[PDB]
């Protein structure tokens, strides 16, 4: 069904030595197909995927154009910020971006953002109607007149609804076999004994993309979250993802508890148990 | 492909 | 300003068999702010050759970034992930186990 283009940006201050630090990366889905950072030695955007190595020196060059374009403001915005907090100089900051569209299985717009963070915090956001912004506090709210005044919104709006998406549909074309591929997770259970009273079973999946996932754990057929852990999905370094669900049972159990698990490349989920 | 952006807080 | 203090994973790419080769892992994410030192060691020892994903950010604008290494799992060879990061005021180990 659906899939999204998501552009990330990190700069961050380095209050002895020099220029900050800028790291740029975007995705499809959940693959990173490109990125750019103020610290190699190339000065270029990079490609990080196979299927945009296709593209023309004219496609690198624009991106490179762009890529330190938004770097530039970025140097501005931490030293604008350090005013409107009023904040020495003495001490590191980071400001983040992100922006992106999504599509449905149709692939028509379904979706746009664009978000910046000061310090890990929420700063300024465009709201879903791609008209209006959220201003967190009185810095932010003066950042909002100003883009007021020089119609940004605007500008993000041609660019999300239109450019992002056809961008999106293009790359998806290219390297069909990557990015519109689904890998059903490779599952299996293991089991430990906890303590003399207890046991701990543990549900995994493997190799699977997209990283979306749900694992379920269930006692006579009754939905259970009490005693389980779930682990942050994870990357393979291989394109793929990993996950484990794991709950602690009394021993003697076993038998009584279920993993279910959903995925795109499993339309009927499946469910696993331990075999003694 | 990335925005047309020139915008500054 | 906000900190937070990066959960670690550290496993293999494939699921490990003495003697075959595969990569190991450490991924550490949900930190704040980007500055972070992360080594593999292999008995205690820090692994020279380490590769590492891009720096990326999640929808609470938390961090994570994956460091990675061939290396063929033995019978006896202990693998580990040190980390740290403003937020640990020691550098935190996790060894690897083969099941988690």
């Amino acid at each position: 069904g659906s899939h999204s283009m998501r552009y990330f940006f990190t700069s961050v201050s380095r209050p002895g030595r020099g220029e900050p630090r800028f790291i740029a990366v975007g995705y499809v889905d959940d693959t990173q197909f490109v990125r750019f950072d103020s610290d190699a030695a190339s000065q270029r955007m990079e490609p990080r995927a196979p299927w945009i190595e296709q593209e023309g020196p004219e496609y690198w060059d624009g991106e490179t154009r762009k890529v330190k374009a938004h770097s530039q403001t970025h140097r501005v915005d931490l030293g604008t910020l350090r005013g409107y907090y009023n904040q020495s100089e003495a001490g590191s900051h980071t400001v983040q971006r992100m922006y992106g569209c999504d599509v449905g299985s149709d692939w028509r717009f379904l979706r746009g953002y664009h978000q910046y963070a000061y310090d890990g915090k929420d700063y300024i956001a465009l709201k879903e109607d791609l008209r209006s912004w959220t201003a967190a506090d009185m810095a932010a709210q003066t950042t909002k007149h100003k883009w007021e005044a020089a119609h940004v919104a605007e500008q993000l709006r041609a660019y999300l609804e239109g450019t992002c998406v056809e961008w999106l549909r293009r790359y998806l074309e290219n390297g069909k076999e990557t990015l519109q591929r689904t890998d059903a997770p490779k599952t299996h259970m293991t089991h430990h004994a906890v303590s003399d009273h207890e046991a701990t079973l543990r549900c995994w999946a493997l190799s699977f993309y997209p990283a979306e996932i749900t694992l379920t754990w269930q006692r006579d057929g009754e939905d259970q979250t009490q005693d389980t852990e779930l682990v942050e999905t994870r990357p393979a370094g291989d394109g793929t993802f990993q996950k484990w669900a794991a709950v602690v049972v009394p021993s003697g159990q076993e038998q009584r508890y279920t993993c279910h698990v959903q995925h795109e490349g499993l339309p009927k989920p499946l469910t696993l148990r331990w075999e003694p | 492909i990335l925005g047309k952006f020139l915008h500054w807080l | 300003m906000i900190q937070r203090t990066p959960k670690i994973q550290v496993y293999s790419r494939h699921p490990a068999e003495n003697g075959k080769s595969n990569f190991l892992n450490c991924y550490v994410s949900g930190f704040h702010p980007s500055d972070i030192e992360v080594d593999l060691l292999k008995n205690g020892e820090r692994i020279e050759k380490v590769e590492h994903s891009d720096l990326s950010f999640s929808k609470d604008w938390s961090f994570y970034l994956l460091y990675y290494t061939e290396f063929t799992p033995t019978e006896k060879d202990e693998y580990a992930c040190r980390v740290n990061h403003v937020t640990l005021s020691q550098p935190k180990i996790v060894k690897w186990d083969r099941d988690m």
